[PDB]
Parts: C-alpha cells; structure tokens; sequence
C-alpha cells in the first residue's frame, strides 16, 4: 500500500486535512509535517483510505483501457502492485489475478509472459490528480468517517451524510458529463444495428 | 455492584513527565504487556541526547471479565514516573435490579 | 439497564 | 422522438457498463435508476387534436 | 450497555481487603512508590550512597 | 548460521529443522527441488510442528519427482513490521525489530553464495549442470 | 519533508489501523510481540472475516479444474483446512472431508490412483485481494471489532452501513471480473442460438 | 432489442450461478435481485407513431 | 452423546472457542485444556451442542444414502449410536426405530437382523470436518448462543442474529451449489416424464 | 530469489512508458541505462522523465535500429551518504526514522538482488548472464 | 571495498585497515598460504591504531602464507546497539545501529563478486577460468 | 477555451483552481497527471498546438451573481 | 447523551 | 450535545494539581494579579517610587 | 429546554 505520509504535502492535501478536523470542530494545522497531532494524522490515515476506496469504484476518468503491462525479460513477471485498484480484461471474462503480487493468469495457470497484456487497470492517483468534485466527495466522505470513529456526534453524523449523498451526487453527474454516453451511436451493440 | 457482569474493554493510565512504565494485564489464561515507553513521535519533549519523559493518557486493551483481570505497573528503569491516574470502561450488563 | 443496588451504608445493633 | 437516458445520480446503474456492455450481458444496476425525459402533454396533445 | 469509570488519584495505597469491599483509589500492591498530593503515584525517591 | 539450507528428501521423515531465525512465519520459503521446483504453501502443503520446525502434511520423495526439500528465510523488504506512526509512542521494541529486520535482509543477502555458480578446488567456475542463458 | 519519496506500507498493519481507528483508538507501529491484546484480536477478525469472505466464492478465487494428486503410496488426497471451497467441476459434488482427507462419498473411498480434478477456493492473503475486497474485508473486520470488542451501538449503524455499501461495490467488481452473457456465455442459450 | 440484465448489487443473486446453470437447474438467488433495462418511451412512442 | 472435551484439540476447534469468546469480549486462550476457564469450557459446550444441531439437519454432503449397517452376527443387532443424527430409509416411509441403543423394525416388530439394513444416515462428524461456510454458521449461531446464555447483551444479540442468518444463507448457497440439483433431468419423476 | 529492484523491459522503438515497481526514496535512485551492443545511462530531465512516481517517460524511443533491445530501471541506493542523520538537539519524528529504516532496507536489498551483478540462478533451473558478454575467459578445454 | 590483501617478505608487522569496522571481533586476519590459517587476536595481531593492525611476527613469503587478508565480518546476531526503555536516545545509538545492517550488506556486495563479477564495461568478468561441468 | 502549451515542454498545466476540465462534445479525453493535462486515449501530455476544452476556471465571490 | 460519573468525594480506609 | 460552563469568579489563585483535580476558580498563572474579593481579577497596584 | 447549570458552591486548596 502505498504510503500517505512520506512525501511533501501539497496544498490540496493539507487543505482536505484542515476539511477533515473541522468536521469535528478541530483548528486548523499549518503543516502536515509530524508535531505529534495524533487528530492530523488519524486525518490523514483516513484521507488516505477515502481516496483509495472511491478511486478503486472506477470512473470513467482514471479507468485506463487498453494499457499494456510489461513483463521483465529475464523472470516474465509482471508486477501487480498495490496501487492497482482494479485490473481487468479489455472485454470479456477477466483472466487475471494476484498471486504473489505478480499478474497470474487463472485460465492458463501460468505467471509467465512472453509479451505485455492488455488490461483494463485502476492505478492509483494523487488526491490532487483528482477532479475538483471528486476531491470534494473524498473530504466529505473523509470528515464522515473521521467523526464517526474518532468523535461520533450524531448531530454531526446526520449532516455529513446529507453531504455526501450530495458530494457523490455531483460526482455522477461529472461521470456522465464526462462520460458522453449515447445508448444508440456509442452503444457496443445497438450501434452496429442502426446500419441501413 | 458484582451482581452483574462487566465485559472490561479497555483502560488508560494518566501520566506526566514520567519515563517508561510496563503495564501488565493478566487474566486467568493468559497475560499481554505493555509499554508506555515515553513521549510520542514528533513531540517537543521527545528529543535525541535527552531524558525520555511523556505526558497525557496511553489506553491500553483489558479485555474480558472485570473480576478475572489483574493489571499492574512495573518499572525497574532510572526514569522517573508519575501516575496522575486511571479509569477504565467496559460493557456491564446485569438481568436483574438493584431492588 | 437494569435499575443498579442502592448504596447502603446500614448499620447494626437493634432496629 | 428524442431518446434521452435520464440517470438518477443518487443511484448506483453507470452507462459506462451499459453502453459497453453486449446483449444479454449481466451489469451491475437497478432498473429505477435509469429513466427517460417524456413529453408530458397528452391532455393538452388531445385538445389540439 | 458500555459504561466508563476514572480514578483520579492512585492515592489510596494498598488494601488488603476484598476488592469488591475497597476504594477506587486503594490498590493491592504499592513497592517502592510514592503517594504524591499533587502528583499522583511516583517512584520513591533514589537511595543515594 | 545459514539462512538457507537444504535436505534429501525420502518418502519416511516429514519434520524438518530451521536452524535460522524469522521474525514470521511466512519469511521462510517451502520448497522442493526436483527436475521440477515447487514452492509449498502454509497449510495445505506443510505446517510449523514447533518454532524451529517445519511437518509436511504429505510425504515426498523420488517417486513424486523431488529428491530434495529447500527451507529459505526470506524477509519481507517492502512490507515492514515497523511503521512509525507520528504521535505514537516510541517503543525501544519498534526500534529493535526494525534493526532487525533489515539486519535479516542483509543476512539473507551474504547467503547469495548458494544461488550462484560457486568455485572448484581448482578454482574454476562450476555449473552444477546447469546451462547458461542469455 | 525532502525528497520525491516513493514507498509502501504494509497492507496488514494498515488493515489493523484500520480497525482500531474504527473504535478510536490509535494506531500501531507494530503487529508482533504477542503482549498486544488489540494487535492479537483484531489480527484474529481480520484473518477470520478475509477467511469468510473468500470462502462465499467469487470469479476471481473459484479456481476451476484444478487437479489435487493423491499420495503415490496410500493413495491419500490432503483435504486441506485452507480448502475453503472444494467442489466438482460440474454436476453434484462427490467429495467430502472424511479426518482430512478427501473422501469419495458416492464411492464410498478415500483412495484415488490419479489426481481428481475438483472445483476449489484456496486461502489467499490479504495482500492478493482486490482493493475493493480488501476494503469491504477491513470494514466488517472493522465491524465485528466493535461488536465483540468495543460495544457502542452507535459505531455499528455507521459500520452496518459501510459494509453495505462495501459490499455491493465488491458486487460491482464481481460482475464487471465475471462478464457473464446470458445469451451466448449462457451454458444452456448458447446452444439454443445456433441456426 | 438489446438485452441488458441488471443485477443489484445489494442481491445475492450471482450470474456465475445463472450462466453456468443448465436448465431446469436449481440455483440460490431472488428473481428480484435480476431485473432488465428497458426503454421507458411508451408515452413518446404512442405521440410519435 | 460423543464427548468434545476428551481428544486432542484441533487448531479449529481451538480457533472457534476463541471466536465464541471474543463475540462477548473474552479474549483467547491459548489452548483448550483444562485451566478452570468456566468461559471456555462454556464456549466448548456450546460449539459441541451447535455442531451436532446444524449437521442433524441434514445436507447433501452429510446424507449418506445407501450406507449398509451390519449386524452382529451371533445377536443380529445393529446398534443405533447417539452419533446418528437421523437414520432413515433409502426410499418411501422409514420403518427403523432406536429401541434401547438398537436399530427396531417398527412395522415388523423386531430388532433381530440377519443381513445389513440399507439406511439414508447421518453420522456426526467433527467440526473441522465441516465445510469452511458450515465452520461459520455454528460458530456464529454458537456465539450467538453464547452470548444469550451468558453475556446476555442486546447489542451483541442483534448484530449475532444478523451474522446467523447471513451465515446461514452462504450454507444454503453452499449447498445448492455441492448439490447441483435439477427439476428437469435430476427430478425422480419428471426425468422419466422427459423421455420421447 | 527474483529480483524487484532491477526491472528490465523489452525495447520495440515505439513504446518510451515504462514501470518502477520497486520503492525508492530519491529519483536519483533510480538508474535508467538502455542495453544493446553496449549499456548507455540515460540522464533524468534530457533523456527522460518521471510521468508518475511509477512511470519513467522517455524522452526518444529506443529499440533495436538504434541499437539497444532492452532498457532496465535498477535502484541504486546511496550507501556513503544517508538521508537521514540524527543529532543530539534534533526532535525525534516518524518520517525520520522511517525514512532512516527504510534506506538500510533498501541497501540490504540491493545486496541481496545483487545477483543482477553476477550469474545467478533465474526463475527456471538455468544460470543467467541477463543479456550481458562473460568477457576474458579466453582459451578452452 | 570490505577485504584487502598484503604481500610482504620483508620484516614487516602494521597493516592498514582500509574499511571501516564497528567491534574488533568483526575484523578477521588469515594468513594466505597452502593451506589458510586463522590467527586469534591477542596472541598473533594488536591494533596499534583505529586504523592500523600490527601483527606479530614476520609471517613473510619466507613461510608459504606469504600475503595477508583484511576481511570484516560484521556479526548479524550479535547488535551492538540495543534500544532499551528508559535510556536516552542518543543520536550516535540511532546512528550506529542501521550503520551494522550496511556494514553487512557492503561485505555481501564483495562476497558475491569474488567467485564472479561484472566490471566498469558491463560485462561478467571472467578471471580466465573455464565454465566446467556447463550443461548445454 | 484554448489553453496553450509551453513551446519547449509542450505540457499544458492542469490548475488546480480547474474546477472542471472537459472536452466540448462527446466523450473527454483530458485528465490530470502530475498536474499536467494528460490526454488518456493518446496517452500523451504533449501537445504541438493549444487542446479547446470545456473549462470551469475558479472566480471570485464578488463575481458571483 | 450518555449519562454523566457520579461525583464521589470517596474515602480511606476499611471499608 | 452543546454544553456551557461559566465560572463566575476567577478568585482561586494558581493551583499546581492536574487540571482534572482543580476547582474551576483554580488557573495555572497568576503574575502580578490581584484576587479582589468583589472586582474579580485585577492588575496589583502600580509600584510608586 | 436545555438543562440548566448546576449550582455549585464549590471550593479551593487541594483537591
């Protein structure tokens, strides 16, 4: 998994952080360097864990179709790290699986790859690599489980679920949006039977 | 009130400007320990070349039945410790009234 | 919740 | 005579499974979260007509 | 259903009676620790040769 | 001393020793060496009788296709037992296994002398029948 | 702090921070040592619930036709206890655990000269789940913690829900992984569309 | 004319049981778990036609 | 009755006493050997009572159709053991009884046999000879169980009632699957009704 | 046994994304050389780039017209120079001492995928030269 | 570079440590002859310096040991820095004890290469050794 | 709304006050990568000329209605 | 709203 | 829940107990402070040369 | 209604 807390803190993740502690009425913090904030960073641990969870969902933005994973020429390894979210076949049936932490296919029974694949593959990304509504419903989610598990306010809970009912919401509505989904020219299927 | 039964979940220790203490919690089968070694990373009093001292509360897990679980302190270490002091909770349920 | 012993410091002798 | 797929966007049917998926495919999703925009004018449709 | 108890002050010492008949603050052991007012159960002080 | 080490396998003994010390039970690596190698899995395949001993569930031998049995202390480099988490209090424990742990990879690391061709008495290179590819 | 770091954690001690924040408590630099009651419980549920939910049988962990080889000598296929589902490939099952072994009960024998090929769901690791199921996994782990371990009943409605909405997104996964055709992956339409 | 069967993912009906099922085949599931997208343009299509 | 508490403990067994505990909030012990654990020892009896009822229902892994019981061949007595959760006939109304530990013809009257009986049984089998989802329902309903006896808590008795009723389902599910039963084919009347 | 900190792929002229699956801690780290009739390093910002903390872009693509077949991602971790150096005034943090384990992790897996360097034992029962010449062993017999 | 080597015939005792060893146990001296020899410390080498080692008596090519190997072996059970609860964290404790773990891992780096290495070109370098016993 | 690359690095910066990014008709093809805009279906953050896009760029409150 | 601990000035001593 | 506590008179001095043992009148600091008996909290006289 | 303060008189020294 891959860590949350080793890099520099961007302006966008320590402003989600802030977001978070305010849900339970904490202030602010200037950084997210460590001073002992065990509210940051529980913050940050579940920011962390909000923004693995909605990403691994699959949007039409940060599912990559057709990506091709290279094998190592000497071992015909292909990694499957942690970081992918989801790994699937382009069409079909998926064949493929984690087994070792390396692709494994399951029909072949073979972790062994002359070539790359062809997968359709969820990687992780930065919460600032995320759209601004999905930073929105991974805060809102965030600060919902933080004052579930570390304050608990009911009051505070019945509000941020309205929140995020709304946040995820708004995120449908950037998936369609972005999306461009036509049932009948960019159908699979029906588009083939509107030829004359 | 022994009438009912208290299941102990977990307990804290209040501390300041103390060094490490082991906390041990034994029931009638088994024993777990542990440590309130000092401050906490990233505090200001936890520094390199200096005196390990931690202030505030270390929860640690009792579990089971109240009246089959012995916790107690030891240190043998030339730190010194200050137990400001304790609590506990624990889910109590009894099928019966005080009357 | 079942209602909790009164706390009952008694006493002795005759009553 | 303009389809329009209406998406609840508090359900949980995405037409990225629909539009990719083929016929007698089995996808993820609920029947009430997909609708369509009709022209509700039926009584005022039989009047002119 | 959950319950919570404190005890404020570790100051009681030790007691030997039975532990449904003793005081929050009174334990069953107590070596080489000092009851402090202000702060609470310490260690007792070093002997110095 | 070795992290590594192996023995001739015979359709009688089940119970092998681990000399070396593991931090986890899945750092040592169940192996039987054959014309075919085939890593066995925790319980399906073997189990920990004791702390310092491995009990295979099924015989093996020649007659299965693997003269030999490999028991490798590997040590997890990317999964770390010890995470420092800020605001947590720092345990000497925590310091020492994660002293440890990577003192177990470079443990592991001067043992490399077993995967390698090795040197003759007369000092040439020594395949033990194996052939050299790329 | 310096440097464009790239580095991981381990899943398994995130998954146990994961639940202990879940009854808020702190996190735990470390999962060994055998004195952490919290490490040993939540270690024992999220083994417990990873165990239970690869054993419910998804796409992705029913390995089909595998082939189990008996012993050379006493004919003997382990019924493994890491065997979380083991089944014929097609029709009614025949093979059941007799004392941990593989037993043919319409035959009515423990002894095979070849391997059997079977239907079956080995024990993965946590660490060779799909994120979706690892999440789902941490969040009922997360949920019986409470339950057996906290208490509050105000932490299970928040945890009940997640785990629904956990659940249907490993539902989401299972079907977009499976694929599954009624009309010509269908076993039985497949053959009623030839024309 | 396409066919889409929607399953809920809140269900317990599986399309791995349902695929590989042969007919006549008993099968744990609810057949309110397995629903069908269908285009909802009656109103539309009776204006139209 | 077949004693739980008299062999050697499996690491199953000591695994589902552990199980029944924590759904109280006892924490495990390390073996089940007599320690004077009343917890433990309550949690055995409860794990052995559960084991025997949810085998004794009856599935298509445990009914064992067309097993012979033999008899003994100077008293011509089949004994029924206590470890028979159901004896029934291969086919129509059964007619064997248990009459004082034996097997009883209750139609003709006699428990003397001069050849082997050919029931539908089921024999008690231990717990880690279950399948792994069977595992979970007793230990489930053995918690639940448990804590009722014992504990009592409201709390833990809804979210137990909750974890009964969804284990049982994935037994349900398990055993139509290892059944693989069919009305069409598998049916004993309509198979012979498909014949043209 | 398997090596995670070289990674090597196949160069076909047209592909220039290519996977770091190992950690590393600095980019410099990490060491990018095309190999072919020769092992040519490449540089961080003129030969190629980090799209991602994953991905390596090459600025050119490679393949066998120009010469190299391979390119390999390898973690080359300093040993001489540490990160992370405690001093007595210096508040102890997390990120510090784990940047401080993870470093010697590093070095101690380097060692023990050093059979990179060497002809070691490959997935199959084969000793492997991983594409490079066995120079100077000269006269046979 | 964690082994060196010294010829000299000459009446010569102090030897040069050029690697950098935490304990003296780690620094092994083995005369390099017929047969190699492993001389214990006190009776046949004292450390006149940090850096330097004055072994006792000539033990010049005049005996058939000739050369003399400077090889660390740094000790992986034995940690010269325990973490304790209760003592100060010293900056030089922190520092010395991953010191150990990359003291081991430089001498693997040297062990591995010595049956067979890789030189400045990219190439395996064989030492003129033939490949014997080679499967085809 | 055409937003222009660097003439050297050719990489267009994905802002963070891009509240949206989209294409102006059918599906969108630009994502964020390391805070550069990334073409997903070419997989390219290079671009010779400026990409047109359907863009919400950050405004003030006193801008609002 | 979870009740509150009662105040309990307490004592020393045998109880 | 909201919840409010009001001390009415800052007339307790310093206490060095742990702030769970102090009355609420109770502060940590107290420099140059004069405790009146009916004006709270006030600056001590000035000293006059 | 929200409950109202509790009136305590209180004291000072230690405690």
């Amino acid at each position: 998994m891959r860590s949350y807390d080793m890099n520099v803190e961007t302006a966008a993740e320590l402003s989600a952080v802030n977001d978070i502690l305010a849900s339970i009425g904490e202030p602010p913090v200037s950084t997210l360097e460590g001073d002992a904030n065990a509210d940051a960073a529980n913050a940050r641990r579940i920011l962390n864990k909000i923004n693995r969870q909605i990403q691994s969902r699959g949007w039409t933005f940060n599912i990559e179709e057709g990506i091709t994973l290279l094998p190592d020429v000497y071992s015909n390894l292909i990694v499957y790290s942690d970081d992918y979210l989801s790994l699937m076949s382009t069409s079909g049936q998926s064949i493929y699986v984690n087994r070792g932490g390396y692709v494994y296919d399951r029909t072949s029974q073979s972790d062994r790859f002359d070539s790359g694949i062809t997968v359709n593959i969820i990687r992780l990304r930065d919460y600032d690599e995320m759209p601004e509504c999905f930073r929105y419903w991974i805060v809102t989610k965030a600060s919902r489980q933080f004052n579930n598990r570390f304050f608990g306010a009911p009051e505070v809970e019945g509000v941020l679920q309205e929140e995020e009912d709304e946040a995820r919401r708004l995120c449908m509505e950037y998936e369609m949006d972005y999306g461009g989904y036509n049932m009948l020219d960019g159908d699979a299927f029906t588009s083939g039977l509107l030829t004359r | 009130e022994d009438i009912g039964r208290l299941q102990l979940r977990r307990a804290w220790v209040n501390y300041e400007n103390s060094g490490t203490f082991d906390i041990y919690v034994e029931n009638q089968s088994s024993n777990w320990k542990y440590t309130m070694a000092g401050a906490r990373l990233g505090s200001n009093t936890l520094r390199a070349g200096r005196l390990n001292l931690g202030t505030g509360q270390y929860r640690f897990p009792v579990v089971g039945n109240a009246k089959f679980n012995t916790v107690y302190i030891l240190s043998d270490e030339t730190t010194p410790l200050n137990i400001i002091g304790c609590g506990w909770e624990g889910n109590y349920l009894r099928r019966s009234s005080g009357i | 919740k079942k209602s909790l012993s009164v706390a009952r410091s008694s006493g002795g002798g005759i009553n | 005579s303009k389809v329009i797929g209406l998406v609840n966007p508090a359900g949980i049917t995405q037409p990225r499974r629909l539009t990719k998926a083929q016929t007698g495919d089995f996808v993820t999703g609920r029947p009430e979260d997909i609708s369509f925009l009709q022209l509700e004018k039926q009584a005022d449709f039989t009047v002119a007509k | 259903a959950l319950i919570s108890q404190s005890i404020k002050n570790l100051k009681g010492g030790i007691s030997q009676q039975p532990d449904i008949l003793r005081y929050p603050d009174q334990g069953s052991r107590q070596v080489n620790g000092w009851s402090s007012e202000t702060e609470g159960l310490q260690k007792r002080p070093p002997l110095v040769f | 001393i070795k992290t590594v080490l192996t023995y001739q396998l015979d359709g009688s003994n089940r119970d092998f020793n681990i000399p070396f010390e593991y931090l986890a039970r899945k750092f040592v690596v169940v192996t039987l060496i054959g014309v075919d190698r085939k890593v066995l899995t925790i319980n399906t395949d073997y189990r920990f009788a004791t702390r310092t001993t491995i009990s295979l569930t099924k015989a093996w031998g020649p007659a299965d296709g693997y003269t030999t049995i490999e028991l490798r202390r590997v040590t997890s480099t990317t999964d770390r037992l010890v995470d420092f988490t800020d605001g947590s209090i720092l345990r000497a424990y925590d310091l020492n296994v994660a002293q440890i742990q990577t003192m177990h990879v470079a443990e592991e690391a001067r043992d490399l002398t077993t995967d390698t061709i090795g040197v003759n008495n007369d000092g040439h290179l020594d395949a033990r029948g194996r052939r050299i590819v790329n």
